[PDB]
């Protein structure tokens, strides 16, 4: 293992770290003997810029500051051949790179100008309220959290009676996909509502999975044993439009 | 400024409930306490009495304990104003 | 952990709302962090006595967002709680744009407005009080 800085975003200060790399997992720990992080390589792909930024498959973008751009490539030898022995490799701008892979601000502002446009029809609010300018949106949708991690993005703590709930109903860690796939079911507008969730690029079209994967989610409403099944004989059978399909005194008022 | 100030405070009305004349010149009076009235012990008030139609506030502790109902004052009579009101509380009505 | 060095109590603690039998305690903002307290400490009054002055005690916390006080929520929770006599009924006026909405604001508006309640606490926060959404309608409310 080596000393090391790694960011945390724009707004945040650069941690002084240490990174130790063994095969099955690398390891980012405090200064205090302290594990900050222990990443599984499953059998990813990395960016070079003083700064090497890898980008988690399901996880949280990590981004480490070098010493120096020789020590950068170092550090970069020695982590490449150990994550190897248990791979691809790309350059870009520093601010790109900073403002590119998946950070805690960028990806909260992204998910909450996302859920915005999910509920614009329930908070009448217009669909004009922000700029959500797709692949990074299924990213972040599909990054599955820690307890702790996901009651921090809601502002609660971990042990909170309605996350410990929708964890049992999502139930080790949970993604927002199936966070809000509970949250809507369990919410005819359902099924507009998840199509509109389901349809990232906007076209109005559900191309090949996205349709099993609601009949699926929507399987997750309604507790089952033969759900697999039973779902894919219903959409065998049945085969927007894909819901008509799956339907066949105190004055306290705010201004 | 004291005399503004001294306007500024809203003095209270009220009404005596109980007056005695204890021994060696003494005058012990209970009174209603206004409803937000809070109060530790040792602390001391200002009364006036329009009876005499002076409009004079002179001090005096308050020899009443906090969870009492009721303001109590033994008030000694030490001079005009004392022993007037002395005079004034010992006939009824 | 650490030891503390603790300088006591500079506050001069008015509590006027004792002085009526209806008050109304307006939070808004950094400014409603010693509401907390007060909120408590009126509860447990009305736990310990039974001839108190003040029968009634509405607080209305006015705020942007809950961001930095969650806690106020998990607070007011129990304070709601214990409260029984009544005393205390809540009523928080959430302010911020619909457009503009973080994570935490979406997930109580929706399971305020538009998603069922259990025992009349919202599955999110899990408060009887009514959160509202605007500027909080001041005369009206004391008409
Ligand atoms: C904090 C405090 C608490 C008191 N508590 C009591 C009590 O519980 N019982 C009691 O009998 N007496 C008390 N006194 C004494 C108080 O001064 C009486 O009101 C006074 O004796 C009234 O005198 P008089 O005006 O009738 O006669 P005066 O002849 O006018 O008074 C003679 C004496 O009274 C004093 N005095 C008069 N007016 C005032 C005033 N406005 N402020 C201060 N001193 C004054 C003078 O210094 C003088 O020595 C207290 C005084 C103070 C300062
Ligand atoms: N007792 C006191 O003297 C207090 C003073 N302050 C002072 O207030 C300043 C800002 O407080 P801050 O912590 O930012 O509070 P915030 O502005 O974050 O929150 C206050 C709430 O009140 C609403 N509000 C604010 N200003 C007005 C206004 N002029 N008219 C109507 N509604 C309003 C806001 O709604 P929206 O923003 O959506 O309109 C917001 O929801 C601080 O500098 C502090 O010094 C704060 C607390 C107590």
């Amino acid at each position: 293992g080596m000393e090391a800085l790694e960011w945390q975003g724009h707004k945040e200060p650069c941690r002084p770290v240490l990174v130790y790399l063994q095969p099955g997992q690398i390891r980012v720990v405090d200064g205090r003997l302290t594990v900050l992080r222990t990443i599984q390589l499953q059998p990813v792909n990395f960016v070079l810029s003083r700064t090497l930024l890898l980008k988690i498959p399901k996880e949280y973008d990590l981004v480490l500051l070098f010493n120096l751009e020789e020590e950068r490539q170092a550090l970069v030898e020695n982590l490449r051949g150990a994550l190897k022995e248990s791979i691809q490799e790309w350059e870009l701008r520093e601010q790109e790179l900073m403002r590119a892979a998946v950070t805690r601000e960028q990806r909260r502002h992204l998910l909450e100008t996302f859920f915005r446009h999910l509920f614009s029809q329930v908070l009448d609010i217009n669909q004009a309220d922000a700029g959500t300018l797709s692949q990074k949106v299924r990213e972040a949708l599909t990054c599955e959290l820690s307890r702790a991690e996901f009651a921090e993005s809601l502002g609660l703590k971990p042990q909170d009676m309605f996350v410990e709930s929708m964890f049992s109903l999502a139930d080790g860690y949970l993604s927002f996909r199936e966070f809000l796939d509970i949250l809507v079911v369990f919410m005819e507008e359902k099924s507009r509502l998840m199509f509109r969730m389901y349809d990232f690029d906007g076209n109005g079209l559900i191309s090949k999975d996205e349709f099993i994967r609601m009949l699926r989610s929507f399987i997750e409403i309604s507790n089952n044993c033969l759900s697999k099944a039973q779902l894919a004989e219903v959409v065998e059978s049945m085969f927007w439009e894909d819901f008509h399909f799956m339907l066949r005194l105190l004055f306290t008022e705010a201004h | 400024g004291d005399k503004l100030v001294s306007l500024s405070r809203k003095k209270v009305e009220i009404s005596v409930v109980k007056a005695e004349l204890l021994p060696s010149g003494v005058t012990h009076l209970r009174f209603q306490r206004p409803q937000g009235f809070e109060y530790k012990s040792g602390q001391w008030v200002r009364i006036a009495c329009l009876a005499l139609g002076t409009t004079e506030y002179h001090p005096f502790t308050l020899t009443s304990a906090p969870h009492e109902d009721t303001l109590s004052l033994h008030i000694r009579a030490a001079g005009p104003w004392t022993t007037r009101l002395r005079e004034i509380y010992s006939a009824p009505t | 952990y650490p030891k503390l060095y603790l300088d006591g109590p500079f506050g001069e603690g008015h509590q006027e709302w004792h002085k009526f039998e209806v008050s109304v305690l307006v939070g808004g903002g950094i400014g409603v962090t010693p509401f907390a307290s007060i909120l408590k400490d009126l509860v447990f009054k009305s736990s310990v006595s039974c001839q108190v002055f003040c029968k009634k005690i509405y607080f209305i916390w006015v705020t942007r967002t809950q961001r930095q006080f969650e806690w106020l929520a998990d607070i007011i929770r129990e304070v709601e709680e214990n409260d029984h006599q009544d005393l205390v009924s809540v009523h928080i006026y959430i302010t911020q744009l619909a457009e503009k909405f973080d994570l935490r604001t979406t997930m109580l508006y929706i399971c305020e407005r538009h998603f069922q309640k259990v025992l009349n606490r919202s599955l999110f926060t899990g408060l009887r009080s009514i959160t509202h959404f605007g500027r909080p309608p001041f005369e009206p409310f004391f008409n």
